[PDB]
RNA sequence: UGCGAUAACGAACGAGACCUUAACCUACUAAAUAGUGGUGCUAGCAUUUGCUGGUUAUCCACUUCUUAGAGGGACUAUCGGUUUCAAGCCGAUGGAAGUUUGAGGCAAUAACAGGUCUGUGAUGCCCUUAGACGUUCUGGGCCGCACGCGCGCUACACUGACGGAGCCAGCGAGUCUAACCUUGGCCGAGAGGUCUUGGUAAUCUUGUGAAACUCCGUCGUGCUGGGGAUAGAGCAUUGUAAUUAUUGCUCUUCAACGAGGAAUUCCUAGUAAGCGCAAGUCAUCAGCUUGCGUUGAUUACGUCCCUGCCCUUUGUACACACCG
């Protein structure tokens, strides 16, 4: 039951749009550059959002 | 006077009663409350008791 | 082999374990090949164990029941009828002295003849009501695999349950003649009996 | 005073409870608003949140 | 009186854990720049008085229960102080929803 | 080399103290001893009878070898049980307060145990070498 | 009666009223390139051998 | 404390107070047969009568059997304390007795009669047939009693 | 000082808190030699880390575990990951790299259980059943 | 139904016949002979304090035992 | 009722409030009960938020 | 829920996010109300150091275990497979954890003539208001039993009963605002009594030495030594009062019940089930409930066949809405 609502989706896909010369395929660094470009209200919703961040980055390469 | 309150009520359900309604059933005494199950739902959060889980 | 001498003595019988683990102290899991092909991968072997209590999740994946040890899933096949759940170090003890007394009688691998057990009382045919009600047809569906091996042991345990119930005979020894007989093939066993009447109304209703 | 910590904490959630209703019954028309209790040393404070203060 | 040290332990009880750790930061960074010698602030298990009351004021309904509960956490800090200095900031910096107790101990 | 009544099994050095304890008798047993449950929950007297006030005399006294002081109390509970209450659930019921209690003075005759000072019963130095000879004696066998 | 040992190669999908049968394909093991449908009771995954008292019967009883 | 064979001198049922007790069964668990001896009392009895508790009750000989009869008619005698049996403080005579084979319905009977003829509210349910320890009637005993 | 690690293992409420120091080949549980640990047939258990890389990985240590909490099987479950979690310690911290991973190898390749402690909890009861899942008999009737 | 008292023809027949019992048990001296479960305990003591059987495990409630040699 | 419950519903709203709600249950001269509400802005009803920025 | 189709585009509540708890942290801050190791100091038994006992301005050091603050951690990570290379799903590896990580708390719009006026000094109206429907007291009743039904407990035993021995939890709670939790000693077969003691509590009850369970014996397929109903006599406790047995204990009486027709409930992993403990109400009384741990399976990882619910299409003479 791992589906992404659309406050993960939109704000990954918002976080791409302008920080595409920035974050890579990596989680970790994802999440570490997601509490300074973001602020994200709590560490579960920063880790879902820099992992679905993570998941487009490697499906756009 | 002679034997208005004769009987004792020293224990059991007639002794104490809910401080906000003076009701004998249903009341809860756990740490001194002496506050009736129904009165404890609304007085709860000014008690300190809160929903967590 | 070499006997190796600690400040807390350990015995040389346990000793004796460090070259191959085997079940309690005694019987090993080698040359207890499945005779039946088909049911590998779901008789579990080749992992040895020393005593079959293994507090592992098998339960929380769909396959993962094959990867328990077969003697461990007749163990838990043992914890039935209520009074009986729990108690898994009684069934234990059940099982141990049921591999004892299958050493006993027919002195071959009691391992061997617990597989052999599963593999002949796996029922290959069985049925299902096909439509939406009991007034109707029964067609004829033939078993899976890992569902004959499930009723292989659940069948063994029932027929020991119900021998041993209300008689001097023990779970253990119940049990025991239970595994002698279905490993022959022998039909004075409840599960080969069971077995050909699940297959037989399957071939009556194909 | 002798009483457990437990139902120290307890007797003063009560407390609470009796003050913040008798303060909303007897002040219902000077606007209520709530109370906190402070227990310094050697004096408790009382403090009453209400609009109409001068009425209070 | 002439800065003996007398060994006082102050017990700090509340139901808001920001406010006490607020008072357990103040008491030991107090100890810490009076170069005061102290066992920390040490924390108890927390009391989570729970009470499981009927949901419902009837018998109607499905049976519901709700666990209201209220979390009493504790701690004590030592401290091996001066009687005048140490008294003196202790009466003082009271927050509310925290109660303090000091206790001298000589044994 | 060095034994005590930790490397030897439980139910093997209680055996052997307590055939110990009833050859050299000197334990002192009440009298009371075959017409006595041994617990309020228990539901027959024991079935050794000819003995069995030494087995629980050695199991007290390995017990409090074990421990560091143990009392009447803690014996009643340990040696209590699940009380077979007829159509009710069952329930555990401390021992009889009787018997563990002359048991420890039985003991405190012959020189086990000792008053303990913060509390019940310790074992006496006598006792531990008494209990440390028969876990040796019970391995060198 | 000569039974057969036949592999699933592939799985179709689960059928029956109350859901607990499964069609799957199986290759015979021997004398393979020999793929039928067949019914399956219990649970069935990849590449497991099954064994069959018909090598000519297939499963008409889907959707 | 050592394991022992041993050899078939036996003889089958015998009469004891009144009462069939079989053979083929040990002592303490023949005895119970008797109304008004349990398993306690049994158990107490073969103690104080020197008697083997292993022996089947047809092994038994007839000077122990005897010895078993006078103990459990005379038991205040042989050192059984007296809040161990049933007529503790009679009921009429103050005495303490244990009731025996035949008698203990006849006691039994005899003081339901008492209770009868008292006309105690206990005496009255007993007579009309109903429960007297203070169950409720609504829904239990539905059958009989 | 001496080489001594610290460890501990843990079924679902047992605790295991293992010494393993340098010694002679000693090991104990709770006072006592791992020969006798009460129950019987989980004594294989706890000789597992024992039979599994050989007994001379342990002839130059002296383990001392002592355990509290949980029941009779819990207990032995937090013995046997006691005293591999304490083997795997030492072997890391005093003894090479590459022995640890052999080590490491040989109780993961056997049971996961030896070296992590089993993550299954107690679900809490809910109200209108009598455990987690299970509910109440409805009647309708 | 079961002799639970021994006499000279069972014991004869109890000494003959524990002979080729290959699992000799309480259950097994219960069945093929006609003596009780306390007669089957004790008997397999005293056959195996006499030599003519061999145990297995030899545990409570349960007890297995084998032909000498 | 609608003109008081709108005017401190309004008066909630441009106080400064994400949001106000007001519900008015009972009677008026009637023998039926009928409960009105009047909302005006963004309101929450789940989670610990409600804890944090609901005042009931 | 999202992808996607698309006269829709972009949003808000609900879901989710959130919060509480559980699981990991030899990384941080520490602690005589937690624990460990040496030893200031000792001291005991067996030996050639194993097992312990005891003191923190009448020792030192440490935090692994324990506690609780602030944080870290998981995001289905990585790699395959599959799907329209879309949301996703499945497998494997790693991991404390890959079932929304497990479990809950809060939980929208619209309703129901759902329950409650007998929870309240919540309340309209009505009734009664001194031979009262107020209040108090005495005694009874709520327990009354030809019977029908629902939730349970105990069982029908040998996978067991009995006895001896082994011996392990966790969530709690507890009195000076008066007698609460009670260790220890002594008496008593037992229930209990009595002299003291610790505790306003991570300090003492309490390592709640719990029960199931394990080992060794007695039984031995017999309604038996399963079962413990009914009933008799006695001893205690609580209480002003125990009779219609309050409850506890001892001896005795030893009933149906040989696994249950038609039917029907609950349940997917530390879960079902077995097992006791604490709390609630409590002066006394748990066969109940709420929670807690102990032991711990079988079976599916699915389907619409039954039942219920939702959605779409359709029909309607219904809108008080098919009880039309
Ligand atoms: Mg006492
Ligand atoms: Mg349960
Ligand atoms: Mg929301
Ligand atoms: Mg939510
Ligand atoms: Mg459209
Ligand atoms: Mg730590
Ligand atoms: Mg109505
Ligand atoms: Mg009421
Ligand atoms: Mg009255
Ligand atoms: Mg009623
Ligand atoms: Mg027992
Ligand atoms: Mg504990
Ligand atoms: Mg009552
Ligand atoms: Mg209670
Ligand atoms: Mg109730």
């Amino acid at each position: 039951g791992r589906v992404r609502t659309k406050t993960v989706k939109r704000a990954s896909k918002a976080l791409i749009e302008r920080y595409y010369p920035k974050l890579t395929l990596d989680f970790q660094t994802n999440k570490r550059l997601c509490d300074e470009i973001a602020t994200i209200q709590s560490k579960r919703l920063r880790n879902k959002i820099a992992g679905y961040t993570t998941h487009l980055m490697k499906r756009i390469q | 006077e002679n034997v208005w309150f004769s009987h004792p009520r020293r224990y059991g359900k007639g002794s104490r009663q809910c401080r906000v309604c003076s009701s004998h059933t249903g009341l809860i005494r756990k740490y001194g409350l002496n506050i009736c199950r129904q009165c404890f739902r609304e007085k709860a959060n000014d008690i300190g008791f809160n929903k967590f889980r | 082999f070499t006997p190796v001498v600690l400040a807390t003595p350990i015995p040389e019988e346990v000793q004796q374990a460090q070259t191959e683990i085997k079940l309690f102290n005694k019987w090993s899991f080698e040359e207890v090949e499945v005779k039946d092909a088909s049911l590998v991968d779901y008789v579990q072997v080749r992992q040895p164990i020393f005593v079959a209590h293994t507090a592992g999740r098998y339960a929380n994946k769909r396959f993962r029941k094959a990867q328990c040890p077969i003697i461990e899933r007749l163990t838990n096949s043992l914890m039935m009828n209520g009074r009986n759940n729990g108690k898994k170090l009684k069934a234990v003890r059940i099982i141990k002295h049921t591999l004892d007394i299958i050493n006993v009688l027919t002195d071959q691998n009691p391992i061997q003849v617990v597989v052999d057990a599963i593999t002949n009382t796996g029922p290959r045919e069985d049925t299902t009501r096909v439509g939406g009600g009991g007034a109707a047809r029964r067609q004829a569906v033939d078993v899976s695999p890992l569902r004959r091996v499930n009723q292989a042991i659940a069948l063994l345990t029932i027929g020991a349950r119900e021998a041993a119930f209300r008689n001097i005979k023990t779970i253990a020894e119940t049990l025991a003649e239970e595994l002698i007989n279905a490993a022959k093939g022998s039909s004075t066993s409840y599960a080969i009996k069971k077995k050909d009447e699940l297959e037989r109304v399957a071939k009556s209703n194909r | 005073a002798l009483i457990s910590k437990k139902r120290k904490l307890v007797a003063d959630g009560v407390f609470y409870a009796e003050l913040n209703e008798f303060f909303t019954r007897e002040l219902a028309e000077e606007g209520y608003s709530g109370v906190e209790v402070r227990v310094t040393p050697t004096k408790t404070e009382v403090i009453i949140r209400a609009t109409r203060t001068q009425d209070v | 009186q002439q800065q003996q040290i007398i060994k006082i332990r102050i017990t700090l009880t509340s139901t808001k854990v920001k406010q006490l750790e607020n008072v357990s930061s103040n008491i030991v960074k107090n100890a810490e720049q009076h170069n005061l010698v102290k066992k920390g602030p040490v924390r108890l298990p927390t009391k989570v008085l729970k009470i499981s009351t009927r949901k419902t004021p009837n018998g109607e309904g499905s049976k519901t229960w709700e666990t209201y509960e209220m979390r009493i956490h504790k701690r004590y800090i030592d401290l091996e102080a001066p009687v005048q200095i140490v008294k003196r900031i202790t009466q003082i910096t009271i927050e509310p929803g925290v109660d303090v107790e000091v206790v001298v101990a000589s044994n | 080399p060095g034994v005590s009544v930790r490397d030897v099994a439980a139910q093997d050095f209680i055996n052997a103290y307590a055939s110990f304890l009833q050859r050299q008798g000197k334990l002192e047993v009440p009298g009371y001893v075959d017409i006595v449950k041994t617990s309020s929950g228990n539901e027959m007297p024991p079935q050794d009878a000819e003995g069995w006030f030494y087995k629980r005399a050695a199991s007290v006294a390995r017990h409090i070898y074990m421990r560091k002081q143990v009392g009447v109390g803690k014996l009643n509970k340990l040696y209590g049980g699940a009380k077979s209450r007829g159509v009710r659930p069952y329930k555990h019921i401390d021992a009889s307060g009787s018997i563990n209690r002359k048991v420890l003075q039985a003991l405190e005759k012959i020189g086990i145990v000792e008053i303990s000072p913060k509390g019940g019963r310790r074992i006496s130095e006598n006792g531990q070498r008494d209990l440390d000879r028969i876990a040796a004696q019970t391995l060198e066998e | 009666t000569p039974v057969t040992l036949a592999k699933v190669i592939k799985v179709l999908g689960r059928t029956g009223s109350r859901g607990g049968v499964t069609q799957v394909r199986v290759e015979f093991l021997e004398d393979t390139s020999r793929t039928i449908v067949r019914n399956v009771k219990g649970p069935v995954r990849e590449n497991d051998i099954l064994v069959l008292m018909e090598s000519e019967r297939e499963a008409r009883r889907l959707r | 404390s050592l394991v022992v064979q041993e050899q078939g001198s036996f003889q089958h049922i015998l009469r004891l107070l009144n009462t069939n007790v079989d053979g083929n069964i040990k002592i303490v668990y023949a005895l119970t047969t008797i109304k008004g001896v349990g398993r306690r009392y049994s158990n107490l009895v073969c103690k104080k009568a020197d008697v083997d508790l292993h022996k089947r009750a047809g092994e038994l000989t007839q000077e122990e059997l005897e010895r078993i009869v006078q103990i459990m008619q005379n038991p205040t005698h042989y050192k059984i304390p007296a809040w161990f049996l049933n007529r503790q403080n009679d009921i009429t005579d103050g005495k303490d007795y244990h009731t025996l084979a035949n008698n203990v319905e006849s006691k039994l009977r005899d003081d339901l009669e008492r209770l009868k003829k008292i006309r105690a509210h206990r005496g009255i349910r007993h007579f009309w047939g109903l429960r007297v320890r203070g169950q409720h009637t609504k829904t239990t005993g539905r059958r009989r009693a | 000082a001496v080489p001594s690690v610290q460890t501990f293992g843990k079924k679902k409420s047992a605790t295991a808190v293992a010494h393993v120091k340098a010694g002679k080949g000693l090991i104990k549980v709770n006072g006592s030699p791992i020969t006798l640990v009460e129950p019987e047939i989980l004594r294989f258990k706890v000789y597992e880390p024992l039979l599994l890389v050989g007994l001379d990985k342990f002839s130059n240590i002296d383990i001392r575990v002592r355990v509290t909490g949980g029941g009779h099987v819990s207990q032995v479950y937090a013995i046997r990951q006691a005293i591999a979690k304490g083997l795997v310690a030492y072997h890391q911290k005093y003894v090479d790299e590459q022995s640890k991973n052999e080590l490491k190898k040989a109780f993961t390749s056997y049971d996961r259980t030896l070296l992590i402690a089993d993550s299954r909890r107690p679900e809490p009861k809910k109200f209108g059943g009598k455990g987690a899942r299970s509910r109440f008999q409805k009647s309708y009737r | 139904q079961h002799a639970v008292i021994l006499d000279q023809e069972k014991y004869d027949r109890i000494l003959k016949e524990v002979p080729t019992y290959r699992y000799v048990s309480v259950s097994v001296l219960v069945d093929r002979l006609k003596i009780g479960g306390s007669l089957a305990r004790i008997a397999l003591r005293h056959l195996e304090k006499e030599g003519i059987i061999k145990p297995i495990s030899k545990h409570s409630k349960q007890a297995i035992y084998t032909r000498a040699t | 009722i609608r003109r008081a419950a709108y005017g401190v519903v309004r008066y909630v709203m441009e106080s400064g409030a994400k949001g106000c709600e007001v519900v008015v249950s009972g009677k008026l001269r009637a023998a039926r009960a009928k409960a009105m509400k009047f909302a005006d802005g963004f309101l929450i009803h789940s989670g610990q938020p409600v804890n944090d920025f609901i005042d009931t």
